[PDB]
């Protein structure tokens, strides 16, 4: 009766360390290490340049129960807007293009963390800690727009898979901020990035296809090709396979945004007419016409999955969790302003006193005025904070004008009083541009 | 007795400035060898430091595990990738055509550390990562030192993992041709 | 008359990327750079080995105009303590060995600075920068027994070529003391290090002479060998040429320390008797006997160059730069002592009329108090330090601390004052140690 | 390979030149200047009407 004991350990393997993302963050594990790496290796300065195996090689605290080289390579695969479109991490270098999807090295191109992050990544401290001592990280970063619908994740699990396609973030910025409101959500649309081809929904399902541009009567300019080969694969699935019939010849121009491949019709093909058939022939040829399938299966703020049809429950979970989070800093910093300002009446209230001058300091041993701090009501709870008082608090300008900063932090005291969850919110989805 | 099967003239000079002539012996490795059962008995002895070490052991291949003039073969590596699984499954390959010399577990591993820190007077031993793990919770003055190679340790650290190994065993599973094919 | 803006420029290829070392130092040029490299990440942490790509990657910004490579193995080849007598720079590493002189690679080995350099390469921080304005090494490091005479340096220039001599420690540092006195200069004693065997002069030229030891009738152990002999070059450039006449062969019997190599004599040789002529045979055949040559040629503090003929001149001439820069430091230290004396003074006075209070502090706002305090004949001077005065130290034991502190900085105000070159130098060449 | 791509065979004049202009950056510390310029240049100074 201990076999088990292996078994739950297997168990432990396939929990906390999936590739499948959590609802809330959009967040990997090896991501969050990765992500709580770049923050370490930012501290104080984020604008400097993280060595990418000094990210890499010090991921073995951070809670991973892997190697190196996986943290290295997922730093490298999610650094270019290329593949994705909300860039979680800038860099110095390059890691990829829709051209050549490979990156530069492991060991040669720079990181910083981005200042969209932050602009996306408040509150990111007040989670509460994991059951794992390792998870440093928190179990769910928390956003104003969760990265399951920014980015896109193509993941295989313990029976479990993500194609989670990107989406256009002023759709998703629409959709955030009117679910906020209460009303039927409105479906972010989605855009892949360099993308001025054509996808469409045909019954459930996102085709993709690209544009292909004819150019005279034998010749074109395609402008772009889909999302699943980029080069040479490409070549080699469709390019060398029409091009080793004799049917048709390619060359390489390939420009800045999307691709610029020019291609030249030799004369056994069909050359069809009426731009019906030969468009099909194109699309059956050339492979413009892509399917995908999508099924939102991500984990829940507990240990269950999730399976969603659509992403407005996804959306609707993501700011209910969201709510009851930013609450939690509501509640937090009210308890804070609150003994904020008796501490600011303490320091007015004394510096006046101190600037009046009624107390006698002078030729008074042992802290004898603590002897007359303490059996005040309000000046005792600071005793210590109140005699560290150096001589620019007896000039009255930094006692009066200090009295005067006392008063602006009782109207930001009553602005976060007055201030509740949704109207912030509003702040956060509308300060993000 | 023992031969060290360790790695370059670096662990074989602190070898030479730390072990007993009389009791523990020594031998590094030319370079990078390749796939191990891909290659004909008669081309291991076509191989140069495989030849090397059928002499010195005195077992060469065709032979019964006999005449040995090492009793133990140990094997001494880098633990950060340097022969965590590039000496190893060709050295056990290698020695894989003996039996007689697992049956007797005759090939053992000394583990040198991955993390230490430097408490007092006398530093610590983490051996692994996951003994780093379970032991940070009590274990102060945390100044961090890795590992992450046989040159990473000076003549003292070398000296007292040589006089008092672990000499960790060999693989030995009830089927010795199974888990020697995955590489491949 | 442009063609010399080349040949200039090959004066700036044949002056300032010469291999001839200073006297005062006893450095290289690019030694000067990965000291300057690893004390730029010492810092703190001036224990933790820094990895030697670091190093050698990081010599970019200090102006060495080369190679990464160089200065990559050339920290592998001065980290050895058994090349070389004085551990100047330690490490964790492959540095080279008597066996084989090589690295095991570069990329799993890392140095550090010793705390014994600290021991003897005080007023380091005080040197003068190089004429070049891109060299961030200054001109010359400042030790207090010279690395001219330790460890030894050679190297090949265009027309000059230094053949520098390790010597001892214990040797060197009488040579100094001693010549600093200014009797009959102590030449330095030559030890090798880990040589066991005999180092003695010939004709104004030092040999050395390793041990060989009659074990039989007809075998040898040689328990060691003269010091530019490893293992296999000396194998296979003379007992090769020795064991293809069918002469001797050997044994590999290395020892714990230095060598061990056991020869075992055949037939087919001379096997003469009578003690003279067999030893003849042997260090004529074995090479038993090594000779040399001496030529003390060294650039001094300017970029000219000069040739001594001993070391007598040149510890002479280190020891009368080294009591200059001694006395620039002893009128440095005077001037700091004397404003600093005269500044704690005045705080001392100033805790005084704190803890009497007998300055009127209260009610003198806007800074009445160092508008009083302005007028005062030394409190002027530093009012911006006469003003940091929190409550904390009212009471009167911090007062009489500083006091105290005051009296401990007057005699030693007096120690720094009435002292100078000789019983600080010495007191270093003590405490080298 | 290159001599392939520019159209300068070797023994013959610069004719039929598929590019009338060679250019080369490298990083410049010392991965191109003292290393592959003096081999590219003992190159192309065997024609010396491309100098």
């Amino acid at each position: 009766s201990i076999i088990d004991n292996e078994a739950l350990a297997y168990a432990m393997y396939t929990v906390e360390n999936r590739a499948i993302p959590n609802m809330i963050d959009g967040f990997k594990p090896v991501q969050r290490f990765v992500i709580a790496r770049a923050l370490d290796l930012a501290r104080g300065n984020k604008d400097k340049f993280h060595k990418l195996a000094s990210i890499a090689g010090g991921v073995a605290d951070l809670g991973y129960h892997h190697g190196e080289n996986s943290a290295q390579d997922a730093g490298a695969l999610m650094a270019n807007t290329w593949n994705n479109n909300f860039p979680l991490l800038d860099g110095q270098g390059n890691f990829g293009s829709r051209t050549v999807q490979k990156a530069a090295a492991s060991r040669y191109i720079f990181a910083r963390v981005s200042k969209n992050f932050y602009n996306v990544y408040k509150d990111t401290e007040y989670a509460p800690v994991h059951q794992d001592k390792e998870h440093i990280p928190p179990a769910f970063y928390l956003p104003i727009i969760p990265t399951v619908l920014l980015n896109g994740v193509s993941g295989i699990a313990t029976g479990y898979a993500t194609y989670i396609l990107p989406h256009s973030v002023s759709s998703v910025k629409k959709a955030v901020l009117q679910a906020l409101q209460g009303k039927k959500v409105t479906k972010p649309k989605v855009e892949f990035p360099e993308f001025r081809g054509e996808v469409v929904e045909i019954d459930g399902q996102y085709e993709i296809r690209g544009t292909y541009k004819f150019t005279s009567r034998t010749q074109m300019h395609i402008t772009e090709i889909p999302y699943k080969y980029d080069r040479e694969t490409y070549v080699s699935k469709i390019l060398d396979p029409l091009e080793n019939k004799g049917f048709i010849t390619w060359d390489d121009a390939c420009g800045e945004h999307g691709f610029g491949f020019k291609v030249k019709f030799r004369k056994e093909y069909s050359l069809s007419d009426n731009e019906e058939e030969r468009h099909a022939k194109i699309m059956k040829d050339f492979g413009l016409i892509e399917r995908r399938s999508q099924n939102i299966t991500v984990i829940n703020e507990k240990g269950k999955l999730q399976v969603y049809d659509n992403v407005v429950d996804l959306i609707k979970d993501f700011v209910e969790v969201r709510k009851t989070y930013v609450q939690k800093r509501i509640d937090n910093k009210i308890k804070e302003t609150e003994s904020a300002f008796r501490l600011a009446f303490a320091k007015a209230h004394f510096i006046k006193k101190v600037i009046s001058g009624e107390i006698v300091v002078q030729g008074k041993t042992r802290k004898e005025l603590t002897e007359e701090l303490s059996k005040i009501d309000m000046y005792s709870s600071y005793v210590d904070k109140l005699v560290g008082m150096n001589i620019f608090h007896m000039t009255s300008d930094e006692a009066k004008k200090l009295a005067e900063e006392a008063k602006a932090k009782k109207e930001e005291n009553e602005y976060w009083k007055t201030t509740d969850v949704v109207t912030e919110y509003t702040k956060d989805l509308e300060e993000i541009k | 007795t023992t031969l060290f099967l360790t790695e370059g003239d670096s662990a074989i000079g602190y070898l030479i400035d730390v072990r007993d002539k009389e009791l523990h012996g020594g031998y590094p490795l030319r370079g990078k060898v390749l796939n191990s059962w891909g290659m004909s008995y008669a081309d291991m002895l076509k191989n140069k430091e495989l030849f090397d070490i059928c002499a010195i052991t005195g077992l060469v291949l065709g032979e019964k595990a006999e005449n040995l003039n090492y009793h133990n073969i140990a094997i001494m590596t880098d633990a950060d990738h340097d022969g965590l699984g590039s000496i190893y499954p060709s050295l056990l390959g290698f020695f894989s055509n003996w039996p007689e010399l697992f049956e007797q577990g005759r090939i053992r591993f000394v583990k040198t550390p991955v993390i230490i820190a430097h408490v007092g007077k006398k530093q610590e031993w983490f051996y692994t990562v996951a003994e780093y793990e379970s032991a940070k919770d009590a274990l102060p003055k945390h100044s961090i030192r890795y590992i992450k190679g046989l040159g990473s340790l000076e003549k003292s650290e070398y000296r007292e993992m040589i006089q008092n190994p672990v000499y960790d065993v060999v693989k030995l599973p009830e089927n010795w041709k199974e888990l020697f094919e995955m590489l491949m």
